[PDB]
């Protein structure tokens, strides 16, 4: 069935329990922004 | 899309001359604060915060809108650059 | 038989037919032996581009809609509307075969 | 908590309506527009063409010389003919229509009826040459919904034939739910309903009228009989 | 609060670029208007994936 | 930078035979490798999500 | 730092699959058992 | 054409199970009235919850009790568990009390008792103390709504209490049954038949008249038109 009317799905659905582990891939860990920083110190171009 | 874009690709032999024209009536608009647009009252755009309906703060939205309107000229070699400068200031101090 | 594609959706809603069953729709002062998903098709590209005739035009109605025939759909509409009203018509599709495809089972 | 919502109306003609209703909290725009949808498609009373006699036409398969249209034509224009009953003890109702001579037989050339209304008189119904004749008997009642023809088959006559019943005034609803914020909330919903009828009742009184339906049902758990 | 509200004034109508390494087209960087939202991951549109 | 701690899986008074379990280790339950989670699923397409 | 699972989180399965949680639905929303036992995880049958 | 009025039925099971049947319904009202009450009440039914802890000589969430088999994030998640009911509609929040030495199992029912307060899971394990063990825990309980994480409301009493994730609802689960009626003449009829697990905190028929009022309400703003 369908949670947000009630109507169930038109056919049948395949469900069951399924073994699933989590990543160390973390979106915590990767999202990083800046505006400016610190440069390099031969080129004068921004860091890594 | 932007509105109108069809209509502004159709107004110029190139597009990256639209895209020239465009953003030097957004800096000439800059430069002015908005002073020396060609759009009546009701034609500006509009921006909705909660405090309530203000101008449009981005200039290339009023650059764009105002090419739709018709009323700007664009080509080469029309004035010279300085003599545009001075009567930018003269007309909007 | 349904006098309009209004009629043969409302029919759809109270279970009488299914969209994959082929009935009689009159649609555009013709009466066509078609199914309520394909006339519901012709409708959703009707409404995103706002103009029934070129909608009418672009679209291949007795057949299937696959993934060649919607690219060339997408083709027409960019070549006899325009980026912006071709950019409305994509953002139609994706929603409406969203919604399909998470009821279709 | 938060404020009570803002709802607001935007009405083309009689015919067309957007409802918008925003701010609601989150999961509630789906909680409200599905019962919403299925009252209005289902529930909402009017009136219909329900049947059909003719002369000289055994089925619905045959055709009448003198008249371009086949019967299916004619059935499927008074598909959508609009009558309005103007007071609440009238139930049923027989048109006649007569028709003579190389004419454009439309709505307003049935016969007038007290306290019955036709709202598209200038619907085509037929189209008759030089010698042409129709006469014709509908049967129209009042009811909810959308009725095959097979599931009533009601028929005044031997020879009437039986029409599918669009009862339903209401001729299409869709409604969306969108995200929207307020202040630091930013789950928080908008729900717009789009509403077309066929004119004998405006969308906002179809609304009222499904929304008066869901609080009379919502009434139904008070009273614990068993 | 109200330097969220500044925000959103200051990026009203200007786009942002978008790029997935390796750029082997021109369609690997487009440009797109800034929705602000919750969370830390980007939101991007089903119909660009294939050009990305 | 993940956490390794070990939780005791007996009780005092609690007869132990040899190799028997006395304390799980990380990513472990009762003795068993345990990576994650056994959760319902249903496989079927989803508004896009 | 107790993390919990959010958005752009990587999840996968012991054959290979893998993704990131691109929306967290609440419990009414989800599809559900004629019981009433709403199911946890909704996968896209595309990717078999 | 108009129905008559539906007989409504109610059957109970303790404060936990309840099945409300309707019947008859016109055709399709069954899911019209089933849904968004099933959403409702899966959503927006008020209840209680542990929103924080405070545990002597405890710093943070991440450590150790001396004594206790279990750490102090095991304990939180077993205090999630507890089913608390307050007696007076105008409570807001209560504080538990519980203090235990060891050697025993410490449960829910070793809470000191409150005015206007019942647990009603008394036999919930909290803890497991060895000889030489101590367990002094102050539990503040609250109203709500929802699911608030810790992270959220982030409620501290003292300097070292910890916040817990609060789950409100007490409604475990819902379901709705559509079966075929009939009436007289009239067939492919409508017989509704709501489902409802609590807690115990609120009883069945509780929660689905509080679920009537806020669709109630809810209906109520369709009342006031504005021009665009
Ligand atoms: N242009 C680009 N796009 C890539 C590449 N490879 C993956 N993608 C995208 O990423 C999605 C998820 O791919 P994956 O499911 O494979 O996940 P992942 O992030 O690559 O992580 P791993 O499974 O590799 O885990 P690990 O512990 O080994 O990572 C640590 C070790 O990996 C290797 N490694 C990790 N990160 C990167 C990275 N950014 N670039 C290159 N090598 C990387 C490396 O050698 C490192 O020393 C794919 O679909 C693609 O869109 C690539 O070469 N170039
Ligand atoms: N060295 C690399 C490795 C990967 N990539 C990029 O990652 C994508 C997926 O590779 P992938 O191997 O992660 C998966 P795909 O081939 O799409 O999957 P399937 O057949 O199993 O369904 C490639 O198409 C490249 O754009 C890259 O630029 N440099």
């Amino acid at each position: 069935y369908d949670g947000r009317t009630g109507e169930p799905i038109e056919g049948p659905i395949v469900v069951g329990q399924m073994f699933i582990m989590k990543l160390y891939h973390m979106v915590e860990d990767k999202m990083h922004a800046r505006s400016t920083g610190p440069y390099s110190l031969i080129t004068q171009q921004p860091l890594g | 899309a932007e509105p109108g874009i069809d209509k502004l690709f159709g107004m110029v032999d190139s597009k990256y001359r639209l895209t020239v024209v465009v953003a030097k009536r957004a800096q000439q608009l800059l430069r002015h604060g908005f002073k020396n647009t060609v759009l009546e009252p009701e034609e500006r755009p509009k921006m909705q915060t909660l405090e309530g309906l203000f101008d449009d703060p981005n200039a290339v939205t009023w650059a764009m809108k105002e090419l739709l309107t018709g009323r700007l000229v664009f080509g080469e070699n029309l004035v010279p650059e300085d003599r545009l400068q001075k009567e930018m200031e003269r007309l909007y101090p | 038989v349904f006098a309009n594609p209004d009629e043969a959706l409302l029919a759809v809603a109270h279970g009488i037919v299914d969209l994959q069953d082929v009935v009689t729709v009159r649609y555009m002062g013709k009466r066509l032996e078609t199914s309520p998903g394909r006339i519901l098709f012709a409708r959703i590209v009707a409404e995103a581009v706002e103009d029934e005739k070129v909608a009418w035009e672009l679209i291949q109605l007795d057949v299937p809609q696959e993934k060649n025939s919607l690219k060339d759909l997408v083709y027409q509409a960019f070549l006899r509307l325009g980026m912006e009203k071709t950019a409305r018509l994509l953002d139609a599709l994706k929603y409406y075969g969203f919604t399909f495809s998470t009821t279709s089972g | 908590k938060l404020k009570a919502p803002v709802f607001t109306v935007r009405t083309q003609g009689r015919e067309y309506g957007e409802f918008v209703l925003e701010p609601l909290e989150r999961g509630f725009g789906v909680t409200l527009g599905n019962p919403l949808r299925r009252i209005l498609l289902s529930s909402i009373p009017g009136t219909a063409v329900t049947s059909v006699y003719i002369e000289d036409v055994l089925h619905e398969f045959s055709t009448i010389p003198g008249v371009k249209e086949d019967v299916v034509e004619i059935i499927l224009n008074l598909k959508e003919l609009v009558v309005r009953f103007l007071n609440p003890s009238l139930q049923t109702v027989t048109l006649l229509l007569k028709a003579e001579g190389p004419k454009e037989v439309k709505a307003r050339d049935f016969l007038p009826v007290a306290d019955v209304e036709i709202m598209n008189p200038d619907l085509h119904i037929a189209t008759l040459e030089e010698g042409g004749r129709l006469n014709m008997e509908v049967r129209v009642d009042r009811g909810v919904g959308y009725v095959p023809a097979e599931k009533h088959g009601i028929k005044d006559r031997i020879n009437a034939i039986p029409v599918d019943a669009v009862f339903s005034p209401v001729r299409r609803v869709a409604f969306q739910v969108e995200d929207t914020r307020l202040g630091q909330r930013t789950d928080l919903d908008k729900l717009t309903l789009r509403i077309w009828t066929d004119g004998s009742v405006t969308p906002l009184e179809a609304l009222n009228q499904a929304v008066e339906i869901l609080r009379e049902h919502l009434t139904y758990f008070s009273n614990p009989q068993a | 609060d109200e330097v969220w509200d500044a925000l959103e004034e200051v990026i009203h109508g200007k786009v942002v670029l978008l790029n997935r390494a390796p750029t082997l087209h021109r369609l690997g960087i487009q440009a797109f208007q800034p929705v602000l939202v919750e969370g830390q991951s980007i939101q991007l549109h089903p119909l660009v994936c294939e050009a990305f | 930078g993940t956490a390794l701690d070990q939780r005791p899986r007996v009780v005092v008074g609690q007869r132990v035979r040899k190799g028997d379990l006395l304390a799980d280790g990380p990513a472990s339950e009762n003795g068993f490798l345990a990576l994650g989670q056994n959760v319902l699923v249903a496989i079927m397409p989803f508004d896009g999500y | 730092q107790k993390r919990k699972l959010q958005v752009g989180d990587k999840l996968a399965n012991r054959h290979g699959n893998k993704g990131v949680v691109a929306k967290i639905l609440p419990v009414e929303d989800m599809p559900h058992l004629p019981d009433g036992t709403p199911v946890d995880v909704i996968l896209n049958p595309l990717g078999v």
